């Protein structure tokens, strides 16, 4: 019933894990120029997913979903130390909005198969997730071809959506 | 009228 | 044990009756008109529960068309609401955006969804897929 | 003495409402239809309902409930006769009286209800004089509204001057299942269509038995007027004096006199029938219809209804003269003879089926009612003698009359 | 949404404010809360349009109570519109001023009403006469302070009898609202003026000026006859309401006529064909007409004691007329019309209306009670209706034949030989116990009276108090009639009554019957078998002190209910 | 021969029922003349239109022959509409439904599972007990098969034939053995309903069925630990319908067993924690859990958590859950009577709810909440509630006050005080069956009738329209006038008992038509009683009997005659038989 995004920097695997959540598969996925949308009936809460890709030309194009926006998922790419700085600058550009304040932050530590990927603590340090006022954030180690950490993120997101036992 | 409304709204 | 199933409009017009206890037609009209008078004369913060004549009666407002049953007064009561909600989803899945006129013009199909969902007062299929699949297979026989 | 005159729909919401005194609150009309269903389903269906201290006087139209509410001791027949006069005036105005007339012609009807009644008091309830100052197409009220003669306004003028008299018979009859007459009375009603000029005065001449006894000519043919109830326009003191029907006529169509008498002459159409009610098979109506009147009059368009079982099937009618339509919507037959002469007997043999399974409840046995209509014939033998037109101008009007024999409730009881 | 309508209203064009106020009264027609648009349609009231101001007066009438504070902005406009050349708008404003029931308004509403009393046109005069009663309904003592009673008496002293008739209606209302302090009874000269006013005023005015005659009683034989000779031609009127009030005043004034004079019988014989003719009216008037006939045939039964054929019901008649025609046939059942009435009621148990058939069987019973001549033909007809074996028909006929047996127990000993077989699976306790009385009371020509009660003694402890007590009396009576056979039966019913039952009167009568049976059972042949007197039945004739009060109310709600008026009004 | 939906549009184009019945009877006669031609082609839509008439309630009794003929057809849709007409037009008392036996029997032997599905459907919905004895040999044969479309219908048809013939359940005991691992949860649901029914019927079946407790413990643990299913699933539970049925079979089993109740201990401890009180379904799961806990002989440590659950269920603002918590504490009245008594302020707070059902259940819960200690303070607010009730609550409350006062009265004086206060504040709303109960308890009292009957006379002087009040009062005066009028054979110093208005109040009840004539029976009984209890003012009531000899009632005429013979002829026998009536129980 509730809506959610999957944004971030490109080639981070967010559409790969999107169709891992939608169908259970790792399908051939191009670097996404337009957008994607599927819906996943999980815990009888239809998580309406709106992927927006991470190419340079389409990063200012994020505001035309930011009208009537309830949640957020910020899929990070752990292995890119050089591009996590510009992903952070992109995040704080997205977080500098008066309109984006109901969107709870959900950080997917993605590609957690490589030893060059950081942990769920060092990514918090490199982003500075603790200084986030009005941001219910939660970092989560995720992997694509296994599917681990995905449904934990859906669990915490479903905790964020409903306000009941 | 008031009859054309679907019940469950799926 | 569900003793009866009643479906009556906001104006009081009977759209579906069902009797799991064999009581005659004058008694049917008496009891039906009494229940229609009771539920239409009750507010919107009254739990949808009535203790009427040794029956913890379970009704529910989904639309102007009101739905009514009564389980035996020794059982759980919220599951009867879940039965009615499951049957609402059955009508929505077999009919498709179930209108009042879908219930008016095609009432016998709703009777048959009820027949393939409940006989004797009890749930005979708990799957929301096998029952509609079986009634589409019986329609596929025609 | 009603405080608020109401008209409801068949559900119970306000079509139109009109309060006068405030003795009945406007929210108390909402209880009427629940009290109607509450008293109706227990056999206590009365024209007077009650909600504590508030009464509900009502007559019923086809789609309309003319609810008349009061709290104190209202004059009751005042209220009901005003309801009937409101029905008659609105039928003169709106020839069909439905919710399309109420919910759309609401400009004039509130003005009508304000004019007809104040404080619960009917003051001026004639239709034709109310036409002259309440229109939907305003000047001062006419003096005929204020006149003692309040049914005929001056200034009416026609080219020709014609007075049309309609003597309409209505034979009331209740013959038992044995074949004897329990009540043979005749309610006669004369309706006049008067097209005259100005303020005329009309003296009707009739062959009364009492008037001929006052004269001394009570040995010829005459009518025994057991009772007559006249219009307001007839000066009834003069009629009490010497049987004189002295009246200034109203303009147009109006009913002059509604007389009633008892008649020991044999019934016009005798209906004998035998019914062979077999169990779960069939039924037979060997009905015969003889006429006891003279061999010169012919009964137009009769409709001899025999009530039938409700769940009959495969209808058969071996008739002699006249067509049958089986009407299962009313659960009856209509044995229609268009030209039915006098002194003749026409047989009809009906045959139905019957379902093999019985019903839960019984059906009842309604009597036989026929729908005859005979022109140029009065069973009473009443004849208009003269009608003297009185006018200050002075002319020759045209008193025309035709004689019509119809029925009232022409019942014959069944087996 | 309503701001758009107020903006249409606050314009200056006639066609805009006209459609605005038509939308206002159309919202009021379905009953939308247009009370918030009061003080601005107050401003759009003083118009030269006459069709528009009727809608505004309708709004002000329907929302006088709704805005008691904002309604002060109309009094200047009312006293202006009561000063117009058009009498329609003047009388319209007068009848508007009367129906507005706000006590803050009606203080300033005395003098323009007084002026419109003194107007020339009879239309606004007869409007203001009713408006005097309207204000007296609002404030009676303000009307007494302004002295409008004397002006109301001066419109009694008016010509053109419609103003006079509305004055009489207003005076009847105000003197009804009086405590009868300074009662406004007339001298007979003004009463003869109303008699001259009778042949001229409206048929509604001819009702209200006959309503003043319910408050006056004549003092002479010649005075009463002299006014009733012109009251008499009012019975030949088409409207039943003029006829009903004329019947009311003739019933009031026939107690002054000399019965030995031939004018009283002239009144009697000329009254009955109008009373028969009023049955041919339209049936909602026929209900009140039948209740008033019941009021008359109790007062004077000699009037309709020869007209029985007209009170036969018909198939088209509703329930409230068919049930009352039965009661009139009860009130008029005589010795010679027995065959038509009993065969008529025989064809009334053949109906599907259950309560009508029950009332018909009770009518046959009241016929058997009222006359002793055709009690036997009632018994034969009711046994033939038992031969139908319809369940509620038997459940009424057992009680009815019981009440026949209570009044007349004499020659009905071969009748009970059939009544032993009467569908013994009868269910209703009012007729089960009735059949128990029929058995035990007549337990000398019934030989199997013991073994039939064995069915009635099986499910003994849960029937009623009445059925168990009738069993307890009837078994003692049976055992006194036969001590041999039912020796065990009286002992076991005393054991069921005294010991295990906790039904208190059943217990008390059981211990009394047991102490009687143990003390002296032979003395029960004098104690319980004492010669019963002739039972004083429930004669339903209304008290003539109350009936004469109900002669004064014919055509009223008290006339329908057969009650005093204060018994139901509030 | 119009279509069904054509008749639907025909009736929906009718406004007035006086015209809608005309439109009914037109097409009804069309159907009737169609059935005279024995047409088997339009018979589907003719019977369908006839069923549409029966659904709104029009005469359709004649068209049951053609329903049997549609069942005696050979096409699928004709049989479908025929079994619909059999379930709608036919019942047990139809008297013509016995002809379905051969047709359902051949259609239980029909090749298609859907035609056998209809033959099981109509027999399970309305199969008479005579038809159950004629078809149950073939009902079990469709349980001896394994078609999962047919087993779910055969199991509830077996429930139906037990419901109509409970002495035929012995042949389904060998047919129900060890089918309790069927993966189809619909068949498993109908089987658990069948086991719940079989355990409800006979205790001889309990011992065969309390052995398979751990099997269904494993089934319920598999369903609770099932995180998700595509079907069966509302609000994230894989088939909670079957979960409640398994918990109900757990509720009726082990209710007087200890081994099976501890065999189901840990799954109840799990489902008390693996439910969810958010939506309706998990609250239903947890309430059936607490019912299963409170009905078996469980550990009381489970009942600590279960009363914590029910204290939460009182706190929920949903009126659903408030009804559930009131029904909960109404179920665990005798089971854990202590921990329900500390919900007492909440139970009294639920009396001021805006629902008829919540006020009713809180009223009955305060009634069952009465012990030998809360009788003082609770009855004050209960009678205050009866004073602030509605006329539909007054009969139930007037009975419940009496029933909880007859058990736990601390003082017979105050007992009769509460009773007399109820008899004032209720009047004509208490049931007449409680009147001999009150009479029996006040004659079980022996030391206080002065305080009884003086207060009786002080109350009833103002009123007699309260009919059961004078039903009490007439017997009270007739039995204890000697204690009412005490030592007053002649005129003395004025005491308020006056022995002339004491008779006149009963006589005024007699003359007034506000009298059900057992008022008059009690009153004349009291009059004949007080001829020996009173020697003060006699031979004035004999006047009342002698003038009463021609009254209009039957028994009262008998009573007046049988009194007047004693009062005029056998005065020596009157005081011989006027001893007080003995006390029964
Ligand atoms: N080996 C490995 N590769 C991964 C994993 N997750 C993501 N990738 C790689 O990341 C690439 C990203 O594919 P996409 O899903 O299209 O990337 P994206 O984040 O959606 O970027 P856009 O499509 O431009 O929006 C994939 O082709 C994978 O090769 C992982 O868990 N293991
Ligand atoms: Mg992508």
């Amino acid at each position: 019933e509730m809506r959610i995004l999957m944004v971030g920097l490109d080639a981070a695997g967010k559409t790969t894990i999107l169709y891992k959540l939608k169908l259970g598969e790792i399908v051939t996925t191009i670097p996404t120029i337009g957008f994607n949308v599927e819906t996943v009936e999980y815990k009888n809460i239809s998580f309406t997913v709106w992927d927006v890709g991470g190419l340079d030309k389409i990063r200012p194009l994020w505001r035309h979903y930011f009208q009537n926006t309830q949640g957020l998922i910020f899929v990070v790419d752990s292995n890119d130390r050089e591009r996590v700085n510009e992903a952070r600058e992109e995040l704080m550009r997205m977080l500098a909005e008066d309109e984006l304040r109901d969107a709870v932050l959900l950080v997917f530590a993605n590609k957690q198969d490589l030893p060059n990927a950081m942990n769920a603590a060092e990514i918090t340090d490199k982003l500075g997730l603790h200084s986030l006022r009005h941001r219910n954030w939660y970092i989560q180690a995720t992997c694509a071809t296994s599917g681990d950490g995905l449904y934990e993120g859906l669990d915490w997101l479903s905790n964020q959506l409903r306000n009941q036992k | 009228k008031g009859e054309n409304t679907s019940a469950a709204h799926p | 044990m569900i003793h009866f199933i009643l479906l009556f409009s906001r104006q009081g017009k009977l759209r579906l009756q069902k009797w799991y206890i064999t009581l005659p037609d004058k008694e049917r009209k008496k009891i039906t008109r009494e229940i229609v008078q009771i539920i239409l004369s009750r507010g919107h913060r009254t739990s949808s529960f009535v203790d009427w004549k040794e029956l913890k009666l379970v009704y529910k407002r989904y639309a102007s068309l009101y739905f009514c049953c009564a389980i035996e007064n020794q059982d759980n009561e919220l599951l009867t609401l879940e039965i009615v909600h499951r049957y609402v989803e059955l009508l929505d899945k077999y009919f498709g955006n179930v209108c009042e006129l879908d219930i008016i013009f095609n009432f016998e199909k709703a009777y048959f969804i009820l027949d393939e969902f409940i006989i004797g007062g009890e749930i005979q299929e708990t799957s929301k897929k096998i029952a509609v699949k079986a009634i589409e297979d019986s329609d596929m026989l025609q | 003495s009603a405080s608020a005159v109401y008209v409801l729909d068949l559900k119970g919401k306000v079509l139109i409402c009109r309060n006068y005194r405030g003795d009945v609150d406007m929210s108390e009309v909402e209880h009427f239809m629940p009290i109607l269903m509450e008293k109706e389903e227990e056999g206590m269906l009365s024209p007077i309902l009650a909600h504590g201290g508030v009464r509900f006087m009502w007559i019923k139209h086809n789609n309309l409930y003319l609810v008349a509410t009061s709290k104190k001791n209202a004059c009751v027949s005042l209220v009901f006769s005003f309801l009937y006069k409101v029905v008659q005036v609105f039928s003169e105005y709106f020839k069909e009286l439905e919710e399309e007339s109420i919910r759309d012609n609401f400009v004039i009807i509130y003005e009508l209800l304000d004019e007809l009644m104040d404080f619960g008091y009917p003051q001026t309830t004639d239709s034709k004089i109310l036409q002259e100052y309440i229109t939907q197409e305003a000047p001062r009220p006419p003096a005929t509204v204020t006149n003692a003669v309040s049914w005929r306004s001056e200034g009416i003028k026609y080219r020709k001057n014609e007075v049309f008299l309609d003597v309409i018979e209505a034979v009331n009859l209740l013959v038992s299942a044995n074949g004897n007459v329990l009540r043979s009375e005749i309610v006669g009603s004369i309706k006049m269509r008067v097209f005259l000029s100005g303020m005329p005065e009309l003296r009707l001449g009739l062959n009364d038995k009492v008037l001929f006894d006052n004269t001394g000519r009570g040995k010829s043919k005459s009518v025994e007027l057991e009772d007559v109830k006249f219009h307001q326009c007839v000066r009834l003191s003069r009629f009490e004096n010497d049987r004189t029907i002295s009246f200034i006529p109203p303009d147009g169509e109006f009913e002059l006199m509604s007389y009633r008498l008892n008649t020991h002459v044999k019934p016009l159409i005798w209906i004998e029938s035998v019914i062979e009610k077999h169990s779960h098979s069939r039924i037979e109506y060997m009905v015969k219809a003889k006429s006891q009147f003279k061999r010169r009059s012919t009964a137009n368009n009769v409709e001899i209804h025999i009530p039938v079982p409700n769940d009959a099937d495969s209808p058969k009618f071996k008739t002699t003269v006249g067509s049958v339509k089986w009407v299962p919507e009313n659960s009856e037959i209509v044995w229609s003879v268009k030209s039915f002469p006098g002194g003749k007997e026409y047989l009809m043999r009906a045959h139905f089926g019957l379902p093999s399974v019985e019903a839960e409840d019984k059906e009842g046995k309604p009597p036989i009612s026929v729908k005859f209509e005979i022109p140029y014939f009065t069973t009473s033998g009443i004849q208009v003698r003269y009608l003297k037109i009185i006018e200050k101008s002075g002319y020759q009007a045209l008193p025309w009359v035709r004689y019509i024999t119809q029925n009232g409730d022409y019942q014959l009881r069944t087996q | 949404e309503i701001f758009e309508l107020k903006a249409e209203l606050n314009s200056d064009k006639k066609e805009k404010k006209k459609e605005a106020v038509k939308k206002v009264i159309a919202s009021m027609t379905v009953g939308k809360d247009v009370s918030a648009l009061f003080p601005d349609v107050v401003n759009c009231m003083q118009t030269d349009n006459l069709e528009l101001k009727k809608l505004v007066y309708l709004y002000l009438m329907n929302y006088a109570k709704s805005q008691p504070d904002m309604a002060i902005m109309a009094v200047n406009t009312f006293v202006k519109d009561c000063e117009d050349p058009n009498p329609l708008i003047r009388a319209l404003a007068v009848r508007t001023m009367g129906c507005i029931r706000v006590d803050k308004i009606t203080e300033y509403l005395c003098e323009p009403l007084r002026k419109c009393l003194k107007d020339e046109d009879p239309y606004v005069r007869k409007t203001a006469a009713v408006c005097v009663a309207k204000l007296h309904d609002i404030n009676a003592q303000l009307v007494e302070d302004q002295g409008f009673l004397d002006t109301l008496k001066d419109l009694i002293s008016d010509s053109n009898p419609m103003v006079v008739a509305n004055a009489v209606a207003a005076l009847s209302e105000i003197a009804e609202s009086h405590p009868s302090s300074n009662l406004l009874d007339l001298n007979p000269q003004s009463i003869n003026k109303l008699l001259t006013a009778l042949n001229e005023c409206t048929e509604w005015g001819q009702i209200f000026i006959l309503d003043c005659l319910a408050n006056y009683m004549p003092k002479d034989d010649r005075e009463a006859q002299s006014i009733c000779e012109r009251v008499t031609p009012r019975l030949s009127h088409a409207n039943s309401a003029v006829v009903l009030s004329a019947v009311k005043v003739l019933m009031k004034f026939m107690e002054m006529l000399s019965k030995d004079l031939d004018y009283y019988g002239t009144l009697l014989k000329k009254l009955a064909p109008p009373l028969v003719t009023l049955l041919s009216a339209e049936p909602e008037l026929q209900y009140v007409a039948l209740r008033n006939i019941n009021l008359i045939v109790q007062k004077r039964p000699e009037i309709l004691k020869h007209e029985m054929k007209v009170f036969f019901v018909k198939y088209n008649d509703p329930i409230y007329v068919k049930l009352e025609k039965l009661d009139i046939m009860i009130r008029l059942a005589s010795q010679a019309n027995i065959a038509q009435v009993l065969a008529e009621l025989r064809e009334y148990a053949t109906e599907v209306d259950v309560d009508f058939v029950r009332k018909a069987v009770r009518a046959i019973g009241r016929c058997a009670i009222k006359v002793e001549q055709s009690a036997e033909r009632c018994v034969s007809t009711l046994l033939d209706l038992i031969q139908t074996k319809v369940n509620y028909v038997v459940q009424e006929a057992i009680v009815v034949i019981k009440d026949i047996f209570r009044k007349y127990p004499n020659k009905y000993e071969s009748v009970i030989a059939t009544l032993c077989e009467n569908l013994d699976s009868l269910d209703e306790p009012e007729a089960r116990a009735a059949m128990i009385w029929i058995v035990g009371e007549y337990a000398e020509r019934i030989d199997n009276a013991d073994e039939l009660l064995e069915s009635f003694l099986e499910g003994f402890h849960d029937k009623s108090t009445q059925v168990q007590l009738q069993l307890l009396t009837a078994i003692v009576k049976l055992f006194l009639k036969k001590p041999t056979e039912t020796q065990e039966l009286v002992q076991q019913v005393l054991s069921l009554a005294t010991q295990d039952s906790d039904n208190p009167d059943l217990r008390d009568r059981g211990y009394i019957y047991w102490r009687l049976l143990s003390t002296d059972p032979v003395a029960a042949k004098e104690v319980v078998l004492a010669e019963k007197p002739l039972i004083s039945e429930e004669t339903d004739l209304i008290e003539p002190t109350l009936l004469d009060e109900l002669i004064c109310y014919i055509g009223t709600l008290a006339s329908v209910y057969h009650k005093p008026p204060s018994a139901f009004v509030e | 021969p119009i279509r069904l939906r054509e008749l639907i549009r025909t009736i929906r184009t009718a406004r007035t029922q006086a015209e809608e019945r005309e439109m009914i009877q037109k097409e009804c006669a069309a159907i009737r003349s169609s059935f005279r031609e024995e047409d088997n082609t339009y018979r589907c839509r003719n019977v369908a239109k006839l069923l549409y008439m029966h659904m709104l309630g029009y005469p359709a009794h004649f068209g049951q022959l053609e329903c049997l003929k549609l069942i005696a057809s050979q096409k699928f849709t004709d049989k479908r509409i025929g079994y619909l007409g059999a379930m709608l037009l036919l019942d047990e008392r139809q008297d013509v439904h016995l002809l379905m036996t051969n047709c359902i029997k051949n259609d239980l032997n029909h090749s298609t599972q859907f035609v056998q599905g209809l033959a099981l459907c109509t027999l399970g919905c309305m199969g008479s007990s005579e038809m159950c004895r004629d078809l149950a040999g073939e009902v079990e044969k469709l349980l001896k098969t394994s078609n999962s479309y047919l087993r779910k219908k055969a199991a509830l048809c077996a429930v139906h034939v037990i419901r109509k013939v409970p002495e035929l359940m012995e042949m389904f005991l060998p047919a129900t053995k060890n089918l309790l691992n069927e993966k189809n949860h619909g068949v498993l649901h109908t089987s658990v309903v069948l086991l719940t029914e079989m355990c409800e019927r006979s205790p001889d079946m309990l011992a065969h069925f309390r052995k398979l407790v751990p099997q269904l413990v494993r089934i319920l643990k598999n369903l609770i630990m099932s995180g998700y299913s595509p079907e069966h699933d509302v609000s994230g539970i894989s088939d909670p319908f079957l979960q409640v049925r398994i918990l109900r079979l757990l509720r009726i089993l082990g209710r007087n067993d200890d081994d099976s109740s501890e065999a189901m201990n840990d799954i109840l401890a799990q489902v008390a924690t693996n439910t969810e009180t958010s939506k309706n379904v998990g609250n239903a799961i947890l309430y059936e859990t607490v019912l299963t806990i409170m009905d078996i002989k469980s550990e009381s440590g489970l009942r600590v958590l279960a009363i914590n659950i029910l204290g939460r269920f009182l706190l929920n603002n949903d009126k659903n859950i408030r009804y559930v918590a009131l029904t909960s504490l109404l179920k665990t009245v005798q089971t854990d009577h202590n921990a329900v008594q500390r919900h007492r302020s909440t139970i009294v707070d639920c009396l001021k709810d805006l629902d008829v059902s919540i006020k009713r259940r809180a009223m009955e819960l305060s009634f069952a909440l009465v012990n030998g200690n809360n009788i003082r303070g609770m009855m004050k607010e209960l009678l205050y509630f009866l004073d602030s009730c509605e006329p539909e609550f007054k009969a139930d409350c007037a009975s419940g006050i009496f029933l909880a006062a007859e058990k736990y009265a601390p003082s017979k004086r105050w007992h009769i005080d509460t009773i007399m206060r109820v008899l004032t504040t209720a009047g004509s709303y208490v049931r007449d069956d409680a009147v001999p109960n009150l009479i029996q308890l006040i004659t079980n009292s022996v030391e206080m009738h002065a305080y009884t009957v003086q207060r009786l006379y002080k109350a009833i002087l103002g009123d007699y329209s309260q009919q059961p009040l004078v039903q009490v009062a007439a017997w009270c005066i007739g039995e204890y006038g000697d204690l009412l009028v005490s030592g007053q054979c002649e005129e003395e110093e004025p005491i308020q008992v006056t022995e002339d208005e004491v008779l006149d109040i009963l006589e005024s009840v007699l003359i007034s038509n506000m009298s059900t004539s057992v008022t008059r029976g009690y009153a004349l009984t009291a009059i004949m009683k007080l001829s020996t209890r009173f020697t003060c003012t006699v031979n004035r009531i004999k006047k009342v009997v002698s003038i009463y000899g021609s009254s209009i009632d039957v028994e009262l005429q008998q009573r007046a005659v049988e009194y007047n013979a004693l009062f005029k002829k056998y005065d020596h026998m009157r005081s011989a038989l006027l001893e007080r009536m003995p006390v029964m129980e």
